[PDB]
């Protein structure tokens, strides 16, 4: 598959990444300084990467199309130079075919009280105060 | 803290609440990948000198960890043309036990360091509406 | 002389006439493409003279050539000669209609002026007692069943003739036919598909009408009837009938039905059987010899519904409102429909239209206008924007696929389109002494330069690299350029080392590994080599050996599970001219002296009647599953297709049927160059038959030329090589007819419309951006799990055994034996040289 | 007709053996090339007969033509003859060995079928008394000198025949072979090159065996010995031979010693000398006749170390891990090898093998594997990935270089490269009346327009513009818009003023000034265009005049420091016709009447015995430096390369020596079509002579043929035109062989392969990128400081004077007169018509 990678530190995995390879070469990225003698001095912040000037992001990257469109070279039409590549196996696909979410309840739900039931359970949840990936790491 | 957690090391999410355990890991103690002077990937060492120059690696992340659908684990992870090549160890044939033929570390080969860092594939969004350019920006 | 280019090509003309005139002045009955040279010629000069009309060209060409100085063929192949020419009052068409008019001709009318002495009658043969004969069902067919019908008189009320076409909406004609409208309203005539109903000024004639089909609504016209059919839109027809003066009197007693299937019933319209075949080409229970071979294909299945064929014409079904249809999307209109098709393909003989789309083959079956026609699906659409091309009559076939290609000239290229043949997959960089012995473009260089070189050309081409080496190391590479397999051919060294190092650079690469054994058993005898591919698939070419390997059991292979096995053609079949050709044809192409012991021991060890004997059998046993040409380096671009049916044909006459009519061998062979080349190759999905979804490589074929000539070739959807008359002409048949590149081979076309095949390594790259090329390019795949077992109709694995003295070769336990043929069909009948 | 192509190009093969036919009625003698088409047509007929079996024909074809029949040449010429044609039972290939097998032929035969009067033998002239023959040294050579050797007994105990290559791994035969494998380590046969021993099943032989050279690396066969030959790898292979079964008993007593340069010495090998050059070609010492002229280039220096020849072939050299090396880095393969090559070049008569990578010349040496072989250099590696074009007996020279080229028609262009021309240098825009008259392409938009026109052709362009002009203003602007020269033409008026203005130009912007001269003296006679020159440099076209120049003496140029100067063709040599053809061609051109005093005033003028006759020698002084075409607009442009030969043929048999061989001359010559052309228009580092850097534009001839008709052209490392013969056929050898584009010709590969050439500052601005052009684009240099010292052997500076009445010219004091030849060489052998 494509080498469309994205690292992480732990301690900010889910709120902010380092890096982000696309097709194998580095897309964007965390970025200080451009004058300074590392890259890690301030501003630090997220910047395009070589993977994103000129004729490299297309390079990298793929345009999806319906078969029928690829049919008739609508690539060559259309100019890109983006590789184009059709989408397919979509018309046989049912909730089993979802990796490790696949769960098929019978659910209802009451007119007036907006209760939902599955498999026969009540679902209720508590409203959180409070969620974390947040106050954290953004200035706003 | 040197090469990243290994098999049996759990890993904070962020600051949520959850912990990742290192599955599997594909390094041989001793053998890590590991790039800077002095260090393990430099010409006839870790770094292969003589296999066929087409094989060797275009980049190689070095010691990451994997959180995907698919299990987390702990692996080197080799790039060529764009694609993901190969997941394992990864190194020079000709000074190190148990590295195959599709994971050489070569002269040809960009170093990633992934030690002490997550990796996972690129988000996928399926649900965008075309407002703004720099919704974009703000994705990748 | 101020040359046009019609003078020039006249001149050619001539020298063909000329060529068949000392021909027939030594007393040779002369063939087809003799004759229509001689006629053409001696008109053309006739008309020269200016002393004889266009009138009287009519008569005299009838009568220049008689069934005396003609083949048993000729008078059923030239159903007329045409050619234009400078009479005094300037250019006029000359058409003879059936030449061969009687049994002695005119010889020295046939030779006038070419000042070559007339010969007498006795220096001619005795006359032999039909290429492509229809052999018809006897009986009738009853056009149109279930429908309901009435007959109607109807009056030309006119000055001027009216016709009205079988299709034609009733209610909608000429407002001076007068009859009862409402009646009308809803139907058509009630003839054979395509013909019509004559009218002179004051005619009465009785018409059976019947409704239209599908569902049923009427446009185009005068506008009388636009809508679907039902009682609310009959009362507004009728309106309209009535303000606009369209010619109306109620026929109160008109006689109603339906179309009922039995006899003698009034409402009803049959076709003679054998006018059917002859309309609209045969249908299900006919038969069809292929060329002039022995061969037989029935019709399995037709999807034609009786009554409603595609046929394209003045006053014929393809038109607005009646078969081409007017209001469906017009997005799922058929870019081109090819009309009452016979297709032979691995799959099956069938009776169908077939519907182009995007390049690609879009659908099979019965096509039309669902609004007035039954049966019609979606994906069948003749519309508004649909090309036909008319396959009445004829055979389609897919593209013809070569694997086994040198490219030493380019002019290979058009001699394998030009006999059928629309993918090419070998090696080579052009004339050197590599390319002239190994299919091998080596350097990843002469990849981008092949790839680059073949670009325009209207064809899929593959290009393979040199399998040879003991190291991975080059071989990584040249897959790495471009190329879509290798070769491992002895004159690089095939050695066991060479063979497992190659074959497991191919496990890596998903590209197939093509192998000429080492013939001097340098390294190992066949046992060895067989070893050395370690169960792994591997296509072995010209299993026989002649071509190469082994000596004397290479063809030992054709009984191992993971080999597939090809032949060249050359030794196809075995006839009596072979064994001799071939030992010299060694000789010349390995340099050996005939009065040296051991280099006569060489080509003795080599060339094996033997051998070539057996591979005609595993031939026709389907123990070998590909025939390739070896195009100019032992084997012949263009005959890859003819040599396929000369086996067949002179199989069937030598063994027993394989499974009333040759099918079932039709089948086994017609996939020998065309479903197993792509198979082993890794493109399948692309090209190969006959079938919905790949591309629409697709050849035309006249029964009478099967397997010799083809008619036209299309290359993913637009023709691209045909036969081609005088350019000057007023049609396209004038002679001189000669195959020539079309629209599809010229410009930007030929890569619009074809693939060029590499590796997945290459594609992972973007060879086709970093070469520059305007052909589609794709990755073969689905090579490494292969096995005989793959082949369509061609899967046998016998235990095979070749006797290292007497080179008898044995086939789970019987001895191969077989006959030294003194002929083959596909030859005499076709060629002018 | 339905023709096929191979139907149409024998139809022009056969109208070629009517011709011929007709020919030998007269009683003429017949050259190669007749008695060619004469016998491949009486082939194809006793075919169309159907009466004739291969074998027949195979027989019968040697008895059509014999001696008496036949020009003196011609039985050394035709090796044999093949075509195929139409049997009975297919197509099948006749090869006729050695045509003139007898010394009267069979006339009636030979003519049969083309009703034509057989002539009787007393019709036919007398018979006289061998084109490119080699003139072998006397002796033998021992092959493979100074290395370990051994004789072991060795037997086949199989069952089938085992033969093994030259240069197979001895150790790794066939496991069935019985000898000691452990002395046969390191060890291949000691015999020529390329060539094998057979071993009959149950056969014994005793073999000669040496050691491998180089590095001593073996690879490939069975993989019993991988690995560098030493000590502790022959255990290795023990053990594996031991395990795996392969045949060995221990030979204690077995012969050892060493290749040592001494007589009887019964571990050498020795070739027989005239046998040596058969095989690879010649060697140091022997010579070589030029096509059928008198001249003869001896082998200055060969790169082979006699045994390890590059021959490809089964069995042979170039197979993997033996002369094809295996394991080396992949980016240092050649692309391409031209194997066992005579060049013949400015620089050198010399033997090698040359290296082609990424279409430039890599390396001129001794080619192979330096794992097995001595003397092979890092840049000489034969990889898995190298193509190989045979150069074994053949002559390479450089693409000639046609500096005086009008674009009149694109078909110029084939008829240049077919001859052996790589390089066009010229001006026009096609057909016009200025183009006619002068080398100009006058407008930038035709500047764009031809280079765009041109950009698919395989052959490098410079185009010139008017420099016609008194004022800068608008030469600027043709350089500019991308001419790479500007050509002073009288017709557009060469006065002084626009002589200075031109060349003042020429000094801003580095790019060749050609000049055709005043010729009506109307503004100055010569000594005044000369002083209008002042000191700078200028290449003068037709330096001798009859094409154009001040009357009568604007020879005297040739004797001028900074003149570069050219002939044309036509004037070359002064033969019998010339002067008759070039005033008539004069009349023509100038559209003057026979019957007006001053019309053969101007044409006597112009046209002159005496100075065409100091042109032969001048040329062979070496003081005109160059020849070339005015294809079409007075020259010929297939003929830039025969005239040249020509020439110097009749040179050397009117003149004395030039310095036992005829080296120095074939050298002075070569120059004037290659090297020099490239240097007086400024792009000699991209091409006009094979050193390494430069393109391979390569040209490869058969001696018999050299300087009349080329085999092969490679365009920038990849065959862009060569002879081919019948594209369906088995072999590309068969009937008809004519020169045809090959695949650098197609799509986009002619642009791939070669340069179009511009002005520094149309570079500078890019027009490559502007006129979307495919092909390369590179500026002309280094022209402004070039003198007649700077012409590679051709610097010669005689004072020359012309005496104005009687014309005769004096060089040096020397009176120059030369006869009248009769006849040249390199003509009525070769050509149709
Ligand atoms: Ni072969
Ligand atoms: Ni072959
Ligand atoms: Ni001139
Ligand atoms: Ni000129």
């Amino acid at each position: 598959k494509l080498a469309d990678l994205v690292m992480w530190k732990p301690s900010f995995f889910g709120a902010k990444p380092e890096m982000v390879i696309k097709g194998g070469e580095v897309a964007y990225a965390n970025m200080g300084d451009p004058n300074a003698s590392i890259p890690t001095p301030e501003p630090v912040k997220m910047r395009p990467m070589y993977g994103a000037l000129g004729k490299a992001g297309g390079a990298l990257s793929i345009a999806f199309v319906s078969k029928a469109a690829l049919d008739q070279r609508v690539k060559v039409l259309y100019g890109l130079n983006k590789r184009v590549e059709a989408v397919s196996n979509v018309r046989k696909l049912t909730k089993l075919d979802m990796k490790l979410n696949d769960a098929l309840p019978a659910i209802t739900v009451d007119p007036d009280s907006y209760t939902v039931t599955a498999d026969g359970v009540v679902l209720t949840c508590f409203v959180a105060t409070t969620v974390p990936l947040s106050r954290n790491y953004f200035i706003f | 803290n040197k090469y990243g957690p290994t098999t049996g090391d759990k890993i904070r999410l962020g600051d949520t609440a959850l912990f990742a355990e290192i599955e599997k890991d594909f390094a041989i103690y001793g053998d890590e990948c590991t790039f800077g002077g002095g260090k393990v990937i430099r010409d006839g060492m870790g770094q292969s000198c003589g296999h066929p120059p087409a094989l060797s690696l275009d980049t190689v992340i070095t010691n990451a960890v994997i959180i995907d659908y698919s299990g987390i684990i702990k692996a080197d992870i080799g790039i060529k043309d764009g694609l993901i090549h190969s997941i394992g160890k990864s190194g020079n044939p000709d000074v190190m036990d148990g590295v195959f033929q599709n994971m050489t570390t070569g002269v040809n080969t960009e170093v990633i360091a992934g030690e002490g860092l997550i990796v996972t594939a690129g988000a996928i969004d399926c649900h965008v509406h075309y407002i703004c350019p720099q919704l974009v920006y703000e994705a990748v | 002389m101020k040359l046009s280019p019609r003078e020039i090509e006249k001149l050619g003309l001539h020298n063909a006439g000329y060529l068949a005139q000392k021909r027939l002045a030594r007393g040779l009955r002369l063939n087809y493409t003799e004759a229509v040279a001689l006629i053409a010629t001696q008109i053309m000069e006739f008309v020269r003279d200016g002393d004889k009309t266009v009138a009287q060209l009519m008569s005299i060409g009838r009568e220049l050539l008689g069934r005396r100085q003609v083949l048993p063929a000729v008078p059923k192949l030239v159903e007329s000669v045409q050619v234009e020419a400078t009479f005094p009052d300037g250019t006029e068409l000359v058409t003879i209609h059936d030449p061969i008019a009687c049994e002695n001709g005119n010889l020295e009318l046939a030779l006038l002026g070419s000042f070559l002495p007339v010969p007498s009658l006795d220096k001619f043969t005795a006359n032999d007692e039909i290429p492509g004969e229809i052999i018809v069902v006897g009986g009738n067919l009853v056009l149109n069943d279930g429908r309901k019908a009435v007959i109607l008189k109807v009056v030309n009320n006119g000055d001027r003739p009216v016709q009205v076409g079988s299709h034609y909406h009733f209610i909608e004609l000429n407002p001076y036919l007068t009859f009862d409208r409402r009646k009308a309203y809803g139907m058509r005539l009630n003839i054979a598909a395509g013909n019509a109903s004559r009218f002179e000024p004051g005619e009465m004639k009785e018409v059976l009408l019947v409704s239209i089909g599908g569902n049923k609504v009427i446009r185009g016209g005068n506008a009388i009837a636009d809508g679907p059919v039902n009682a609310s839109n009959c009362i507004a027809a009728m309106q309209a009938v009535i303000t606009r003066g369209f010619g109306h009197v109620e026929e109160a007693n008109a006689a109603e039905g339906q179309t009922g299937e039995d006899a003698s019933c009034p409402f009803t319209t049959v076709i003679s059987r054998e006018e059917y075949a002859n309309k609209y080409g045969p249908t299900t229970g006919d038969k069809i010899r292929l060329g002039d071979t022995a061969l037989f294909a029935e019709i399995e299945k037709d999807f034609a519904i009786y009554g409603d064929e595609c046929t394209f014409g003045g006053g014929k079904v393809i038109r607005d409102g009646m078969g081409q249809s007017c209001g469906h999307p017009p997005a799922l209109s058929l870019d081109t429909v090819i009309t009452n098709a016979v297709i032979i393909d691995y799959s099956g003989i069938i009776k169908a239209d077939i519907g182009i789309k995007d390049g690609l083959i879009h659908s099979i079956g019965k096509s039309g206008n669902p609004d007035v026609m039954d049966g019609v699906f979606q994906n069948m659409t003749t519309g508004v924007n649909t090309e036909v091309i008319a396959g009445e009559g004829l055979i389609v076939t897919a593209g013809a696929i070569d694997c086994h290609v040198h490219y030493i000239c380019p002019q290979l290229v058009y001699e394998a389109v030009t006999s059928g043949i629309t993918t090419l997959v070998g090696g080579g960089t052009g004339p050197t002494a590599g390319t002239r012995a190994t299919t091998c473009t080596p350097a990843p260089i002469q990849m981008k330069l092949m790839l680059q070189s073949t670009d325009d050309l209207p064809l899929n081409f593959g290009f393979t690299g040199k399998g040879n080496c003991a190291k991975p190391d080059e071989l990584h590479e040249i897959i790495k350029a471009g190329a879509m397999g290798l070769k491992l051919h002895e004159d690089w060294g095939t050695t066991p080392a060479a063979i497992d190092s190659c074959l497991t650079i191919a496990e890596q690469y998903d590209i197939q590994v093509n192998i000429h054994t080492d013939t001097l058993n340098e390294s190992g005898f066949v046992e060895h080599t067989i070893a050395a591919f370690k169960g792994r698939t591997i296509h072995t070419y010209h299993s026989e050996g002649a071509g190469g390997g082994h000596a004397p059991d290479i063809i030992k292979v054709c009984g191992e599970k993971n080999v597939l096995p090809s032949s060249t053609n050359p030794t196809r079949p075995l006839t009596s001219n072979t064994i001799d050709e071939h030992v010299d044809m060694l000789m010349v192409c390995h340099h050996l002296d005939a009065n040296i012991a051991e280099d006569v021991a060489f080509s003795a060890s080599r060339i094996r009647e033997a051998t070539i004997a057996a591979e005609d059998i595993l031939h026709d046993m389907g123990a070998i599953s590909i025939i390739s040409s070896d195009s100019q380096a032992m084997g012949r671009i263009g005959e890859v297709i003819s040599r396929t049916w000369q086996t067949a044909d002179k199989m069937k006459s030598a063994r027993g049927p394989l499974q009333a009519n040759d099918n079932f061998r039709i089948k086994r062979y017609v996939a020998k160059y065309t479903i197993n080349p792509a198979i082993a190759n890794g493109f399948s999905q692309y090209v190969g038959s006959v079938e919905v979804g790949k591309l629409a490589d697709l050849v035309m074929w006249k029964p009478s030329f099967f397997g010799a000539k083809p008619e036209m070739v299309i290359k993913g959807g637009e023709v691209a090589y045909a036969n081609m008359g005088d350019p000057n002409a007023s049609i396209p048949t004038p002679e001189p007819v000669k195959m020539r590149p079309m629209y599809g081979a010229l410009g930007k076309a030929g890569g619009a419309l074809s693939i060029a095949f590499v590796s997945k390594a290459a594609l992972d790259q973007r060879v086709k951006v970093l070469y520059g090329l305007n052909k589609r390019v794709e990755a073969v795949s689905n090579v490494r799990k292969l096995t005989k077992l793959d082949m369509k109709l061609n899967d046998a694995l016998p235990a095979i055994t070749v006797d290292p003295d007497s080179y008898t070769v044995t086939a789970d336990g019987v001895v191969l034996t077989c006959f030294v043929a003194t002929t083959v069909p596909l030859s005499r009948n076709y060629f002018i040289f």
